[PDB]
RNA sequence: AUUGCUCUUCAACGAGGAAUUCCUAGUAAGCGCAAGUCAUCAGCUUGCGUUGAUUACGUCCCUGCCCUUUGUACACACCG
RNA sequence: CGAUAACGAACGAGACCUUAACCUACUAAAUAGUGGUGCUAGCAUUUGCUGGUUAUCCACUUCUUAGAGGGACUAUCGGUU
């Protein structure tokens, strides 16, 4: 089995909360920059943690992993999130009620274009 | 004028980081690949297997990441993650000088126009220069993050022995060198990523760089200023001017997004069709190449093979 | 006796191409690589298949001696 | 006498007492479109053809 | 075919077997097709080979065992009963001459006896140890492919084995005549006496 | 280490065992071997102004 | 009869009942060598190479061990 | 991994250390080894074949040895959850 322990998907994670924009989803590049930039006592470990870090990266450009929260990633998936609606789904152009609607939109005290319906038991 | 994929190049077990040709043989091609090794090309005019291998070159420990070569097409440098350099001859191999002194990945190497000394950018954050005999005269430093990629600039203007480099790395701040008294001339300022090429025009007067943010990101050096900033929209590994037209190549992730730069279009938007491989990712190039005349337009990919592209 | 076979097939095998390597092209090279590579692998890669340590307890690296319980 | 030649397309699961036998699914290469739920003895794959000795049996499970 | 020479002479008979065809010690691996739809792709022929000694890892994944040559299998069957263990090229010599064996009494040619032999000598359908409570009893499944193959070579060669043993014959010749006999089906043949022992076992419990 | 006290009654053995700190070594390992640490990035604002500074 | 050598004498044993052990690839098995003990004495052990298979890539059927639910008048705890 | 009144860790497992496998990449070597050139032997005779030789000496590191390092992380693709 090639199950991977906490150390390696922990420190991964962490990892990458603060190191997204700069590595990649090449695992040679990655193996270089943990280097420097972490302190991993055995070659055999920083192949690992480099290794799986590469993994999560294939998924993140998929949809979001879970139990990763840098404030980055969110704020992107935050922007592209409008899609600019054609015509709001409430309004209608060319609205449908009930007796007990109409009654109530008359007991409210106001007059707005109405289409009484009945809704049968 | 317009791009069509006439053939491709097989070679290589790793990707092929670097191409390069020289204007004395335009049947030369320089492959460098992640296999550690340089295949040198005999190009073929056919309309199948378009070019052939004849010389490799091994002798690198781990990945040889990118090769110059000189003007007349004798001799090869080739730079490698083994904190080596090799110099080779294309014809008996036979290696004459190995330049030794970097700490760590040497990235990128590039041989002077009158070949007497050789820069060299590592991941050291050093930028080491040599001689043909091997040693190397000075240490370039102020630079923060690793160098990633280096270039000197073309001499064209007549009577200028003067040589300048540029220099581009992880720090998001490019730099220029005049090598005569070793001094930091200019710190071209602006970019917001990790920048992963740069390229000086045949002009010798423009500079584009290019990173992970995906703005090609355009200099002009003759006064020292930003001209503007072109948008790939997604991540970039090379860039290469035309040596003849007012042309630019750039290696996206999706594809090769070729620009002229007078009119500023974008003209083909060319991706290869691939037969395979499609739920992943296609594989992407990593490095692109014009010929001497601008005909052929050479591009290696992830997938360990060489695609071309021909001018009409 | 047999070990001693199979090493000079591989030394022969692996000298042809590395002597067109050198001075040959590389074409020769590849169709010389193939022709080897399809028909056995271990004509030109070493074998991997190595001793493994015996065991105190056993005669071999597995192998243990006798159980007996009564 | 009849033997009918069978195309694995999806293998079950283990069954029997020690575990030794597999179910699996078949599709006959002549006659097909109809499928039907055998026991295997060996090591299999799928894309295996059998030779059911005969046809009209299913097994679902060994208890 | 033109004979090229060279500092040291080498044989004109194995020389003319370079450019030719890359066939067995004598015989050729065309005209060998196995018969049987079930038994094709697991007796793995036309990838001829030199000699039946393949120094190969074949025990590593779960099927890879049905890549190696049908020839090679045969001889791995054969160092057994103990005092044989090792002794590979004790196994190669008695598969030459038995193969030699095969050709001179039937013109016909000896691999392609050995691989029709091994698809006779499959058991088709075979019984299995269901409890029952006390009384043990059985339940017919089928065989796989590879087992009627793993089942057959190991049949061939204990009869050849018990045959062979407490005689004059050496084994090459026990190892021929059951070969033949198994292939052209006789019931006289050990292998082919198992095989349908087992069956009708199996079409006692349906 | 281990130490036999003779008493009136019996011997008493005495064991002793001593972690000491990996940060405080100064010759060898420094820290124990699944030990990592993420040096933090120090964080800069985008500078969306291309500039080119002369010398 | 320490052990070694020569010659001679040349027994049981024709693959072994109920039972039962070890083992998943350079592994099992075959075959030797060195070392330990050693003045002498290896049919032993610890290692090392040499030659090198078949079968499986499963399951809880047997035997053990672990866990859950449950009952308890047990708690030196069912030898209670 | 997931579910989830739990979150986040510790010991044990894993990491670690030793050993075996790769390195025509570095540093080097009659206590390791080739190739030559001397001196010879035998056989041929063309321009070769196989040996012997310790004071012939010059270069070499592929193989041998151990220092420092590199390398694998199930990489890439496909399938299935
Ligand atoms: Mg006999
Ligand atoms: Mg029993
Ligand atoms: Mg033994
Ligand atoms: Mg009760
Ligand atoms: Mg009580
Ligand atoms: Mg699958």
């Amino acid at each position: 089995g090639r199950v991977r322990t906490k150390t390696v998907k922990r420190a991964s994670k962490a990892l990458i909360e603060r190191y997204y924009p700069k590595l990649t989803l090449d695992f040679q590049t990655n193996k270089r920059l943990c280097d420097e930039i972490a302190t991993i006592q055995s070659k055999r470990l920083r192949n690992k943690i480099a290794g799986y870090t590469t993994h999560l990266m294939k998924r993140i450009q998929k949809g979001p992993v879970r139990g990763i929260s840098f404030k980055l990633q969110e704020e992107e998936r935050e922007r592209k999130d409008q899609y600019v609606p054609e015509v709001s789904a409430l309004d209608l152009s060319r609205l449908n009620v009930d007796n007990q609607t109409s009654d109530l939109v008359k007991s409210l005290g106001l007059k707005l274009p109405l289409s009484v319906i009945n809704v049968s038991a | 004028e317009v791009l069509v994929l006439r053939g491709t190049l097989e070679g290589h077990n790793g990707w092929v980081t670097s191409l390069a040709t020289s204007a004395g043989q335009p049947n030369l091609l320089l492959s460098a690949s992640r296999d550690k090794t340089l295949i040198s090309w005999k190009l073929t005019g056919d309309d199948q297997k378009f070019g052939v291998p004849v010389r490799s070159f091994k002798g690198h420990s781990h990945i040889v990441q990118d090769c110059t070569l000189t003007a007349d097409g004798a001799y090869a440098l080739s730079a490698s993650w083994d904190k080596t350099l090799r110099l080779w001859d294309v014809a008996t191999g036979e290696t004459y000088q190995r330049f030794v002194g970097h700490k760590s990945d040497v990235m990128s190497v590039d041989i002077d126009k009158k070949a007497s000394m050789i820069i060299s950018g590592s991941r050291d954050k050093t930028i080491k220069v040599w001689t043909i005999k091997g040693q190397c005269l000075a240490t370039l430093l102020g630079h923060n993050d690793w160098v990633s990629q280096v270039r000197v600039v073309p001499n064209e203007k007549a009577d200028d022995d003067s040589v300048t480099i540029i220099s581009a790395g992880n720090d998001k701040m490019v730099k220029a060198w005049n090598l005569n008294q070793f001094q930091i001339e200019a710190d071209f300022i602006g970019h917001n990523s990790n920048i992963n090429t740069l390229t000086a025009s045949p002009d010798g007067t423009l500079i584009a760089s290019a990173g992970k943010d995906g703005e090609i990101m355009l200099w002009n050096l003759a006064a020292k200023k930003a001209m503007y900033t072109l948008s790939a929209q997604d991540e970039v590994f090379s860039l290469a001017f035309s040596p003849n037209r007012y042309w630019l190549a750039a290696a996206t992730a999706t594809g090769i997004k070729v620009f002229s730069l007078d009119p500023q279009y974008l003209v083909d938007d060319l991706r290869p069709e691939f037969a395979g491989y499609s739920k992943a990712a296609e594989p992407h190039a990593v490095s692109l190449a014009w010929s001497a005349d601008g005909q052929t337009l050479f591009a290696g990919y992830t997938d360990n093979v060489i695609r071309v592209w021909q001018v009409m | 006796h047999v070990s001693q076979v199979y090493a000079i097939r591989q030394a022969i095998a692996k000298g042809l191409v590395a002597y067109h390597q050198k001075y040959v092209d590389e074409q020769s090279k590849n169709e010389l690589k193939k022709a080897f590579t399809s028909y056995d692998r271990t004509l030109l890669i070493a074998d991997s298949r190595r001793p493994e340590p015996k065991k105190f307890g056993g005669k071999g690296a597995r192998s243990r001696f006798q159980k007996s319980y009564r | 006498t009849p033997v009918t030649l069978a195309k694995v397309i999806k293998v079950l699961g283990r069954t029997g007492s020690r575990g030794g036998v597999t179910q699996v699914r078949v599709e006959f290469l002549e006659d097909t479109s109809r499928t039907i739920v055998r026991n295997v003895k060996g090591p299999v794959r799928e894309n295996d053809i059998l030779v059911l000795m005969e046809s009209e049996r299913e097994a679902r499970r060994l208890r | 075919f033109t004979p090229v020479v060279l500092a040291t002479p080498i044989p004109e008979e194995v020389q003319q077997a370079q450019t030719e065809i890359k066939l067995f010690n004598k015989w050729s691996f065309e005209e060998v097709e196995v018969k049987d739809a079930s038994l094709v792709d697991y007796v793995q022929v036309r990838q001829p080979i030199f000699v039946a000694h393949t120094a190969g890892r074949y025990a590593n994944k779960r099927f890879r065992k049905a890549q190696c040559p049908i020839i090679e299998r045969l001889t791995n069957s054969l160092m057994m009963n103990g005092r044989n263990n090792g002794k590979k090229l004790k196994a190669v010599r008695i598969i030459k001459h038995t193969l030699d064996i095969i050709n001179v009494l039937t013109d016909q040619n000896p691999i392609q006896v050995v691989v029709d032999a091994i698809t006779n000598t499959g058991p088709r359908e075979d019984t299995t140890r269901v409890g029952g409570g006390g009384a043990a009893r059985r339940q017919a499944v089928d065989v796989s492919p590879l087992r009627r193959v793993n089942q057959a070579i190991a049949l061939l060669t204990i009869g050849a084995r018990e045959a062979a043993f407490r005689n004059i014959k050496t084994i090459a010749e026990t190892l021929a005549e059951e070969l033949i006999n198994a292939a052209k089906g006789s019931s006289t043949s050990y292998a082919i006496k198992k095989k349908d022992e087992l069956e009708r076992v199996a079409k006692s419990n349906r | 280490a281990t130490r036999h006290v003779l008493m009136r009654q019996g011997v008493l053995g005495i064991k002793v065992k001593i972690m000491r700190d990996p940060a405080k070594s100064r010759t060898g390992p420094k820290a124990l071997p699944d030990a990592v640490t993420i040096i933090e990035p120090k964080e800069e604002e985008p500078i969306l102004a291309p500039s080119v500074k002369d010398y």
